[PDB]
RNA sequence: AGGGGAUCGAAGACGAUCAGAUACCGUCGUAGUCUUAACCAUAAACUAUGCCGAUUAGGGAUCGGACGGUGUUAUUUUUUGACCCGUUCGGCACCUUACGAUAAAUCAAAAUGUUUGGGCUCCUGGGGGAGUAUGGUCGCAAGGCUGAAACUUAAAGAAAUUG
RNA sequence: UUUUUUUUUUUUUUUUU
């Protein structure tokens, strides 16, 4: 903590409020061996309560990795289910990433003549179980993977795990909100750490057509 | 030929062999 | 080649299981290996249910249901189309067909 | 090294930061996680960063996340995540 | 001409040596890269093996070619391609062979003068049932391998080695793949000389933004 | 029935090493095991090993640094002459400058290279490289 | 996990594991004092007593053995030593 | 049966994806459209393309079809995406109704200042 | 592999087991039993002399159609 | 060798089918099927997977015991049973995966093996001839156990692939 | 869910930039 982590990055009550309101502390009923460190407590009904403190702390580290690339076009974000689709396009809009929503075409990373050849440098996925095709293709071209892992979510190649609820619309948007703000602060487009951001939270929440 | 009844055919042939030897003995 | 992990039955740890007789063959087959169907259908066909209700006297009578347990061998179940040949990958699916 | 003290190897492979196993040339799936340092104002410093190399073996097993957490605190990038007693 | 990010960097001079690529696990997808960094290579054809598919109107005959590419400096590549024609299969096998070129570690037997003459350790590769084992040999002992394996070891630059083989060595495709695995694994068996900290550096791909 | 506690220790060590684990629990405790561990530690192929005391055969927790290829025992403990070390080393080790064959001599548990210096021999019990 | 400090496990884990499989086999049993009703004598009873313990002179049964754990006679108070 | 081939369907979609304002629901007018914009030189093919084009245009008047933009949708989905209510659903405006274990996390994390309303946890 | 004994004082078992199992080797069994001296038409010699009794023809095995010329 | 003998049913007799039908199909039907006393010792006697021991990926069911907690239910001078959640020991198994293995099918063992050594026992060496001949031994017999050779042959065989 | 036996010997493919 004292080294390479100033006290500014510590959590704020506002961040805790939004994460709790999004129910990011409500995890899946099934606990994985690799998601054990992120477990706080298990309720009487069997629903696992996560540790929001680690969730925010992991988000800062994830933003640090994103800012280290110094090329927005080399960052790729994927979401299959429509709940995370809306957040992913908005995240690409403000950050500068390349987004894929819905079906991920196989051979995007390995096959170089397909229409969706990417050559990215960082794979950010939501619910790394329905995006297993994206993860597996990353196992061929040496791309670190950041995933919004849940308690039962497989962590086959998840290099950086963000323990959060990844099934509700509110939880996904808030976590994608946290990362979007943090990345922009790190890169420098936002002058102050304490200043509020003009964009709000419901812009990332999934909406029906 | 089935091995079950190849075994039976040989086993029957062995019984006849023993009778031929008892006849000589 | 071993076609099935459970061979063709369910007796792992049971040693020996008393056999039974096929419903339409009288074949002597083990109880766990046999293919068993529990059938619950009305004792009168749906077409003739109305006429039975007409003859009800005594008009609140509910027609009883026949309670049959049919046991088949592999040859009879396949020939009777109770079960069908499945693919190599589809053989492992131990789930009853949905309704 | 030879008797003259000269390196004759074509190159020297790297070692995984979690298990220490040499990462082979054709060991695809072995990622190189790069984390940039920050100043007192939270601005990422360009050209100065922490570099981690992970073999494909540790990634495939699914322990890459926990190993990264241990490595980050060993270099001080995290406050309280990795618990030895757990 | 280049189509991938590495291809652009190679012709742009952003990569100086081939082993610079080898340090990072960067896949090579364009065979013009290998020709650029490794000229004077020598291609040798082992065998043309006819493989046939049974059809309702006869047998569909395809030819499989096995080609090894290497220079005596310590790089070898093995490529197998099946095609309708021998000429096309040979050409495509060469392209695949150049793509899968790997560095070869060379060690020594006891001494430390004129050291790069033999294998550094004992390595064995197993493809299918064939197991080929390579053993470091004292200087002055020539290659003691079978002609198929001996030719491949010659292209690797190895001069002294003891070789053994189990399994069905008559499968020439399997033996070469088994030998290739052993040569691949001799450079990643951890040794005392490699038991030293290394300063990690960013890959050229993630530091150049062209 | 336990027959070679030395094999149990080295098998447990090698299993954890291949799995990438940085530590391993060893049961039980023996004089041979501790001396065999110390031979590892002198050449640096392992790190700290700690012995837990108990009113029975003890336990050992060995911290692994990851620079350990293969450790194994030899059964039986063949009687080795001085001329037989080179054949034993050649047929059992990698290139003859990294690994170390472990013997038990009248001088104690010690290396094959150390035997050439002290001009002694004994029974082979294990190896590492 | 690849990194565990096996020397000092959690006390919750110690109460979770088997009595032999812990780092040091500490017995899970205890000795306990039974207060019988109607008298003021203290008798030490094993937690896992296999015999019907009767107090010294009170001629009253204090526990019945069953299922590897003594069941104290109703109307008696106990205090673990 | 009368099932149109891909050479008709793919070409018609490109016509709609480009020339939607010029097109309409009348086959006779759509017949003349294909004359100016496309090079068919085949009356049967051109009639089929115009006929299939008219079919989708009538479909467009209902909300379908997926995958045939039709840039007028593209500008529309832009304004759908930009839409956002001013009052956040995450606002506490009884402020935060969580359970005993959630509030315990707040004490552990050092944030025991949120207006937390502790609710019981029981199993039915 | 096999469950061969691995004691330091099991040479007797190892030699006895090898002696038993070596009989299954066809070439050792032929030499050890001395079948060439017993049952072979020759007395184990490379050549032998004889008197021609008659000339016989042998039909060739499939696929081959010819009369191989031989003598008894 | 006695008792019993309902049903079914080798052998056998008929009636069909068929070119024939000493079979499948149908009607009879003896030994047997059942039991006491004494033999026999073989099965695709199969998990085709020897016994002991250590380690190694996750998960949920289930059986027996034990422990901790919780709330209903029956009894109760508030114990016990049923149900619920969790931990652990010992079982029958199962689901996904491959850091591994195998030729492959597949395997948490068939893993920890050319980087080859934890302990012990048994069996195999291309296909036939042949589990045959002979000798021995056990059995009332049927047979069991042990067990060749001459001669003959370029394949036999295993797992998958396309037709 | 009536039955449907048999098909004379041999013969059925090769190389490289
Ligand atoms: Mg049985
Ligand atoms: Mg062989
Ligand atoms: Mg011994
Ligand atoms: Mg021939
Ligand atoms: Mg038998
Ligand atoms: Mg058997
Ligand atoms: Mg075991
Ligand atoms: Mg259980
Ligand atoms: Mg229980
Ligand atoms: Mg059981
Ligand atoms: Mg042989
Ligand atoms: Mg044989
Ligand atoms: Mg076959
Ligand atoms: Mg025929
Ligand atoms: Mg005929
Ligand atoms: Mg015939």
């Amino acid at each position: 903590a004292p080294a390479n982590l100033p006290s500014i990055f510590n959590a704020t009550s506002t961040d805790i409020e939004q994460l709790l309101a999004a129910q990011c502390h409500i995890g899946s009923k099934n606990l994985g061996v690799h998601m054990q460190p992120y477990l706080w407590k298990t309720r009487a009904d069997g629903v696992n309560i996560l540790n929001v403190g680690k969730t925010w702390e992991k988000i800062v580290l994830a933003a640090r990795i994103i800012a280290a690339i110094d090329n927005p076009a080399d960052i790729c974000v994927i979401s299959a289910r429509p709940y995370g689709q809306r957040a992913v396009l908005k995240f690409a809009a403000h950050t500068g990433a390349q987004a894929i929503a819905g079906r991920f075409t196989p051979g995007s990373f390995t096959n170089y003549i397909t229409r969706s050849f990417k050559e990215p440098r960082l794979i950010i996925v939501t619910d790394p179980r329905t995006d297993a095709q994206a993860i597996k293709e990353a196992s061929y071209v040496n791309i670190p993977v950041i995933a919004l892992c849940d308690a039962d979510s497989p962590t086959e190649y998840v290099d950086v795990a963000i323990p959060t609820n990844n099934k509700g619309r509110h939880a996904i948007g808030c976590v994608w909100w946290m990362l979007a703000r943090e990345v922009l602060r790190l890169r420098g487009t936002i002058y102050n750490r304490e200043t509020p951001w003009d964009v709000m939270v419901d812009l990332y929440f999934y909406r029906d057509p | 030929m089935r091995a079950k009844w190849r075994k039976k055919r040989v086993r029957r042939l062995k019984r006849k062999r023993r009778k031929m030897r008892a006849r000589s003995k | 080649v071993k076609k099935r992990k459970n061979n063709g039955r369910n007796k792992k740890g049971r040693g020996h299981v008393k056999p039974i007789r096929c419903s339409n063959c009288s074949r002597c087959t083990p109880k766990d290996k046999a293919i068993k169907r529990f059938t619950i259908r009305n004792m009168v066909e749906s077409a003739a249910i109305r006429d039975i209700s007409d003859a009800s006297v005594f008009a609140e009578y509910t027609v009883p249901k026949m309670y049959l347990k049919l046991q088949y061998c592999v040859s009879c179940a396949i020939h009777g189309k109770i079960v069908r040949v499945r693919s190599r990958e589809g053989r492992r699916n131990r789930a009853p067909p949905p309704r | 090294e030879n008797d003259r003290g000269e390196i004759v190897d074509l190159y020297v492979p790297r070692k995984c930061s979690a298990t220490g196993r040499i990462i082979k040339s054709k060991d695809h799936g072995s990622c190189q996680i790069t984390i940039a340092k920050v100043d007192e104002n939270g601005r990422a410093i360009q050209g100065e960063n922490i570099i981690y190399a992970l073999s494909g073996f540790v990634r495939a097993m699914g322990e890459s996340d926990d190993s990264l957490n241990r490595l980050a605190q060993r270099d001080g990038l995290l406050k309280a995540v990795w618990n030895p007693q757990r | 001409q280049p189509v991938t990010k590495l291809g652009r960097l190679v012709k742009a001079g952003k990569i100086k040596s081939m082993e610079e690529i080898y340090l990072h696990s960067l896949p090579i997808k364009e065979y013009q890269i290998v020709d650029f960094f490794l000229p004077k290579l020598k291609d040798e054809v082992m065998k043309i093996k006819p493989v046939q598919k049974q059809t309702r109107a006869g047998q569909r005959t395809r030819f499989k070619a096995i080609v090894i590419i290497g220079d005596s400096e310590g790089h070898v590549g093995l490529g197998i391609k099946t095609s309708k024609e021998v000429a096309t299969a040979i050409r495509a096998a060469i392209i695949i062979a150049k793509l899968s070129v790997i560095p070869v570690r060379r060690g020594y037997w006891g001494a430390n003068l004129g050291l790069p003459h033999s294998l550094p350790v004992k390595e064995s590769g197993k493809c299918g049932s064939v197991t080929v084992r390579l053993i470091p040999a004292p200087r002055g002992t020539s290659l003691v391998a079978s002609p198929a394996v001996k030719r491949l070891l010659q292209l690797a630059g190895i001069e002294d080695a003891y070789t053994s083989s189990s399994g069905s060595t008559k499968t020439l495709e399997n033996t070469l793949k088994a030998t290739f695995a052993a040569v691949s694994n001799t450079y990643g068996f951890l040794t005392p000389n490699l038991w030293k900290e290394t300063k990690l550096t960013r890959s050229p791909l993630e530091e150049f933004a062209d | 029935v336990r027959t070679s506690v030395l094999h149990d220790a080295l098998n447990s060590i090698n299993n954890a090493e291949k799995a990438g684990k940085r530590q391993v629990l060893i049961r039980p405790s023996s004089k041979v095991i501790i001396k065999f561990l110390q031979v590892m530690q002198k050449h640096g192929y392992i790190g700290e090993f700690e012995e837990v005391d108990d009113h029975r055969s003890g336990k050992i927790v060995v911290q692994l640094n990851g620079r350990m290829n293969k450790c194994g025992v030899i059964s039986p403990r063949y009687n080795v002459r001085l001329a037989e070390l080179e054949k034993w080393v050649v047929k059992l080790l990698p290139a003859r400058q990294f690994g170390y064959v472990i013997l038990t001599t009248s001088a104690g548990i010690m290396d094959h290279e150390e035997a050439r210096r002290k001009h002694v021999s004994g029974k082979i019990i294990g190896f590492f490289y | 996990v690849l990194a565990v400090d096996l020397l000092n496990p959690s006390p919750a884990s110690e109460a979770r594991k088997h009595k032999l499989k812990t780092l040091v086999p500490a017995p899970r049993s205890f000795f306990m004092d039974v207060k019988c009703p109607g008298c003021f004598t203290i008798t030490t009873v094993f937690s896992h007593a296999q015999t019907v313990v009767i107090c010294q002179g009170c001629t009253t049964v204090l526990c019945q053995p069953t299922g590897g754990k003594a069941r104290l006679t109703e109307g008696c108070s106990f205090r673990r030593k | 049966g009368r099932v149109r081939t891909k050479t008709v369907k793919k070409s018609a979609k490109v016509i709609i994806e480009r020339y939607y304002p010029k097109l309409t629901l009348d086959f006779e007018t759509n017949k003349r459209i294909c004359d100016e914009i496309a090079i068919i030189a085949s009356k049967r093919l051109r009639n089929k393309i115009a006929g299939y084009t008219t079919h989708l245009m009538k479909r467009i008047q209902r909300g379908p079809v997926r995958g045939i933009s039709f840039k007028l949708q593209e500008e529309e989905r832009e304004r759908k995406d930009q839409y956002v209510p001013e009052v956040s659903a995450l606002d506490f405006t009884g402020q935060l109704d969580v359970d005993t274990e959630t509030k315990d996390l707040l004490k552990h994390l050092g944030f025991d200042s949120i207006p937390v309303n502790v609710i019981p946890v029981t199993q039915a | 592999s096999g469950g061969k004994p691995r004691g330091l004082n099991a040479a007797r078992k190892l030699r006895n087991n090898r002696r038993e199992q070596r009989w299954s080797d066809l070439h050792y069994k032929k030499r050890a039993l001395g079948t060439a001296f017993k049952s072979s038409p020759f007395g184990g010699s490379s050549h032998a002399k004889g008197i021609v009794l008659e000339k016989v023809g042998v039909e060739a095995k499939q696929p081959n159609s010819a009369i191989r010329k031989c003598v008894r």
